């Protein structure tokens, strides 16, 4: 209820979500900035670096690793996009926990950063960005994703 | 160099300020307009394209021919290979004629003045700045 | 003759789905797919541009170029509604061609042939004629000292 | 006298900014409920009311 | 019929830009698109038994269906350049490849996307364009052979 | 040509040149710029001096011209006023004809230059000019009043 | 002098411009206020009028009464006996006293920048700078 | 006497249909038109504006005067709606007839007879009375200050 | 916990009641109110303020202190619609009394305990819990700068 | 000091032009940039709040906590025994750094300037100039 990720809260996060995918070179955008997330984060914390191994973190630019940018900054969009749906919305969130389960090496502390890290980042490419309702929504879903251990 | 993020947020509110058709004319005008008053020297050069009324079609059509070039660059900046390009094409525009130095220095002035208007406080300063800077010194 | 105003419009139009997003990825692959038109037609002209560097498609230094057309063509239409400044800098825009040695009245003919072949493949609902009328009218003015 | 009434009714829901959308069908009636233009007339029905399939005829 | 090629995919990636569109709009496009899809072909809803197909409104089923979307979403939005298209289409590929899925089903689903699509873009909408592509990427789902 | 004067075309042309009639004083304004008008046309081309002979256009403020200038300067206001009804505006345009033809002395080329010259002369007492749909206007007028020889 | 349309126009755009009742208050005051900011010098011979203190009802006053002169030289233009008359008139007003010449070479520049702002890009430069000129020098 | 709000926005309208024409032509015949009717009447006054060359009627030097005269009147309409400052340029217009010798408190009370009457012949629908009562009040002030 | 946007309009409404007029009086009376509750309470921090002599009530140097601090707040609320802002300006407002020998964490935690006992009494319709909400998320990111 | 009237005047007029929430920030950072370009040599002290960058919040907080004392002594001064005290406390906050005296002139100079727009000619130039000037010196 109050607790979590009110209406307005999330309404805020979608609208301002959206400001992103304008034009139509999501791909160009969602790809570079999927990646300096994910490069930001190897750079705090290296054991990562291994955990993207198999897709070739190695190369930023690398095919292998654009098209998992992709992959990764695409669900959050997902994740985004059925915030007005909670019984979707953690289904869909439940799924993800799953898809970390299995890749062992992956640990909560690093979802605690990359959260840091993606709060510090929006307000970037974002010049409208509510800091409060963001933090409050992806608090939310960073946690029931890694809620799976 | 510039940053990725400090030239998008650059293209994206060129984007608004400028903006379409005669709302671009209009801003052109208003930009010239502040420049030549704070700096009436310029009126020299821009005598081929009747700089004493700015208001004339002639200048106007050379205002938008300006602005234009202005988009250019600002929509090659984010990727390398096509701005360090475009400048070098500027460059030599340039080099060729006389022009000062510190004119164009008064020129990103009042661009920045201007857009802060039309931006408001949204106006990413910062970004401008380090991003136009590197257009002017290029041709320059 | 004049252009009719409602077709200014449809032009205005036409165009704001071609250019696009600021972006220059679109408007490059489209001007070139256009140019790539008028080198498979008018060959001869394809020399014009080692200037710029056409032997190197991805050079950047011919990107550019390819862009500085685009916009040209951009400032263009987007001053169909300022008729007088429009008038002028169309001059202008012939000047900077006739003092380019080499370039004919036809490559333009034939530049504008490319468009009308290749827009009506980058966007659906091109109103090709509507867009020809005033194309010519431009490119006529923009020949029109030169010859 | 059906019609004529409800040809009235009409003049009326066009009045105002509207319950449904311009896209969106206005189900009625008692209980608003605003469902797809493209949504009506799938064959599941969209409407307690059954408004996207009582609609006995084809005005084509 | 059609394989897809650069032009193309840049149309059908911009129209499906609007006929996805966002929040309930997507959440009922997805909707539609499944109701379509079953009802053509009744037979699959035994596959998405584990996700509550039987009850096409079913959270669960809400999720599925958005879900996979999601995915229709990367291959369309991907498709444009080659490099990465491919990666995603061959990251597909794994995830199908081994589960037997008549071809059958995969022709509903696509006439499914395009009527609701077209039913979504009104009047702007090339069909012979969405056909090509979305097979181009339903092969790449298959592996078809 | 067929295209051209289309409706969008002379209700812009309409609009245009009310802008003068919006002051009582109409036949001041009227008369000098019709009088204005075919001076400068008699300035660029002489022979035309003495066609207009028989209306005093030695003495430009002479009544007898002004008259005139009235009259054609009006005889303007009806073809823009009748723009918007073809058969009405033929009919009145082919009467136009008929004055002219009647009138030895006035050729073709006289009005081509009559045209240039109120082209270049509109744009200076209103703002508000469409250079592009008054040319296709004033065109299919200056042709069908002279049209007949 | 001045062509004959030139004029029309001036007397055309002063219309729009200048406007009505309040609209024109306005407008002289934030004429003023722009003219005394550039050259304070002149809070010192308008002493009389409280120059101190534009916004004042003393102040207003003047302000208006000279944009009435303003509007007469203005409409005076269009028919040369009468202004040459005028002209004539105000330059007595005007001799008498000392006065500096460059100050209405400033006062012009502004009423220009002002107009600017009101007509818009419409605004005939050429025309008022040719025309307004002609009743300055008059005066002076 | 006071005057109502109701009647300044009469006259501020009576008279853009009297002043209307935008130069100069009109106002002055009509404000003419007035002066001939004070003098017709009150003779002496004539006299008074030999420094502007009366006895030349089309001289220029006069008719700018009218004019003068005219707009003088303009201007006091004209700011009706801002009372304060009206009250004191309607003080500075009283100076500057008091120090014109020969002017007397009956002159203008003879030339508000003077629009009253000529004014209802040059447009129609002229509230005389709602005219009349605030041009009084403005006359008043005007003569009031000479004694 | 966090803050909800319709809580911050709460109260972006419920300050507007307490602020409101131009006058100091008003809030002096209420940010005293509130003191003397964290002294009724905290007598210790009493002490603290005799820089700004606390033991003359009715100072001047003290009232514009009370001043000082109700517009401090003032200040945080009026900026709870620009994050980024508000979350500086809170630390510098940790830093000033960090540098305050003698605040304890506690006092704070006091202070707030105030509030919520005061303002329930000089306005209706106010709602505790959102405030509180709110001020302990303000509070806590003052206070713990200082430890 | 002040007159009675010409306070509550600017008391009032103060929060017509003030404004609520946003509507301040907006006034501050329009402030602060028109008093920056005039006279660069104030980027100088605002080094510790980011004064090369007006638009960031570092500068954004400063700005309002400026605005917002200026509020205090505005509301302060109508009531002696508070506004004799306000003063004396704002004194001692600056007499300790070294500043510029003319700084606050500037200073004052626009913040009639941005009112001036903000309020129109309504605005009591009078009342306010001899009204926030005593709030300036006891300050200085």
């Amino acid at each position: 209820h109050e607790h979590c990720c009110s209406e307005e809260d999330h309404r805020i996060v979608q609208k301002q979500w959206d400001i992103l995918w304008r034009d139509t070179e999501s791909s160009k955008i969602k790809i570079g900035f999927g990646r300096l997330l994910l490069t930001k984060l190897a750079k705090d914390i290296p054991e990562v670096n291994d955990l993207f191994k198999r897709v070739d973190i190695e190369h930023a630019e690398g095919p292998k690793f654009s098209a998992h940018a992709l992959r990764i900054l695409n669900g959050l969009d997902l994740a985004i996009n059925l915030l007005d749906d909670p019984p979707a919305l953690d289904a869909a969130l439940d799924h993800l926990a799953h898809q970390h389960e299995v890749r062992e090496g992956v640990q909560k502390a690093h979802f605690k950063k990359f959260g840091e890290i993606l709060a510090t980042g929006l307000p970037q490419v974002l010049d409208d960005y509510d800091a409060l309702a963001w933090k409050s929504c992806l608090k939310g879903i960073l946690t029931k994703i890694s809620s799976r251990l | 160099e510039c940053l990725v993020t400090e030239s998008l947020k650059v293209k994206l509110q060129w984007a608004s300020a400028f903006g379409h058709a005669h709302e671009r004319v209009a801003f052109g005008l208003e930009l010239w307009r502040d420049i030549i008053d704070d700096h009436p020297e310029i009126k020299a050069p821009f005598s081929r394209v009747r700089g004493d009324n700015i208001y004339s079609p002639e200048f106007g059509a050379h205002s938008q021919r300006v602005l234009s070039g202005l988009d250019i660059t600002i929509s090659m900046l984010d990727t390398p290979d096509m701005l360090a390009a475009q400048l070098a094409h500027l460059k030599v525009q340039h080099v060729e004629r006389n022009l000062k130095p510190e004119f164009f220095d008064i020129f990103l002035k009042h661009l920045l003045h201007v857009l802060g208007d039309r931006l408001g406080t949204h106006f990413d300063f910062g970004a401008w700045h380090d991003c136009v800077d590197q257009i002017i010194d290029g041709i320059k | 003759d004049c252009c009719s105003y409602e077709d200014r419009r449809e032009i205005r139009h036409i165009w704001d789905d071609v250019w696009s997003s600021s972006f220059t990825d679109r408007r490059v692959a489209i001007v070139r797919a256009v140019f790539d038109d008028l080198f498979k037609h008018y060959p001869t002209s394809k020399a014009l541009f080692e200037r710029v560097k056409i032997d190197e498609p991805e050079s950047g230094e011919f990107k550019s170029h390819l862009v500085r057309v685009a916009n040209g063509l951009k400032l263009l239409i987007n001053l169909l509604d300022d008729t007088l400044v429009l008038q002028s800098h169309l001059g202008h825009l012939a000047d900077q061609h006739i003092q380019r040695k080499g370039v004919t009245k036809e490559y333009f003919r034939g530049i504008g042939e490319a468009f009308a072949r290749v827009l009506p493949q980058v966007l659906s609902c091109f109103n090709v004629d509507a867009w020809n009328r005033c194309f010519h009218r431009l490119v006529a003015r923009i020949a029109k000292d030169l010859p | 006298r059906i019609r004529k009434a409800g040809s009235l009714r009409h003049r009326v829901e066009e009045l105002e900014d509207p319950s449904c959308d311009e896209h969106e069908h206005q189900c009625g009636g008692d209980d608003p409920q605003c469902i797809s233009k493209l949504f009506v007339c799938d064959g599941h029905n969209d409407c307690r009311n059954g408004e996207d399939e009582k609609d006995c005829t084809l005005p084509t | 019929k059609k394989q897809c090629g650069v032009l193309e995919g840049l149309k059908v990636k911009s129209e499906w830009g609007r006929a996805y569109g966002s929040g309930h709009d997507r959440e009922a496009f997805s909707q539609a698109i499944w109701r379509a899809t079953f009802a053509q072909v009744p037979e699959s809803r035994s596959l998405f038994k584990r996700v509550h197909g039987d009850d096409t409104s079913h959270p669960a089923f809400i999720a599925h269906a958005d879900r996979v979307l999601g995915g229709l979403d990367i291959a369309i939005s991907t498709l444009d350049q080659p490099a990465t298209l491919k990666e995603e289409l061959d990251h597909l590929q794994v995830q199908h490849e081994g589960r037997k899925i008549p071809d059958n089903y995969f022709d509903a689903f696509k006439t499914a996307i395009l009527h609701v699509v077209a039913a979504q873009l009104g009047r702007c909408y090339d069909r012979e364009a969405w056909d090509a592509c979305i097979d181009h990427i339903e092969d790449g789902i298959k592996g078809h052979h």
